[PDB]
């Protein structure tokens, strides 16, 4: 007697990294590297209309 | 991991036959009868 056992494949997928400049959402905020804002207290904006 | 595991093997040969295609959307699509072709004179029932 043979008896034996398969293993036929193997899939996988890849986790698509989708890059947030590469998105149609960009235009609708000038996202701004900071490194600072650990230290930082507070900020404010004026606007002179 | 940036697996090379799946496959990538051979590429095998390639024939050109009769069919039919359509454009549904993007995704580019055969068409098939099966009742002429093989079911003709058989009786067995179509599926």
């Amino acid at each position: 007697d043979v008896e034996f056992d398969a293993l036929l494949g193997s899939y996988c997928n890849t986790l698509s990294l989708v890059r947030f400049l590469e998105l149609g959402l960009s235009v609708a905020c000038v996202c701004t590297k900071f490194p600072e804002l650990a230290y930082m207290n507070e900020g404010r904006v004026q606007f002179e209309v | 991991n940036r697996e090379t595991l799946d496959e990538l093997e051979s590429a095998p040969q390639t024939t050109r036959v009769r069919a039919d295609l359509v454009a549904i959307g993007d995704r580019l699509v055969f068409l098939e009868a099966l009742e002429k072709r093989i079911y003709a004179a058989t009786n067995v029932p179509y599926p």
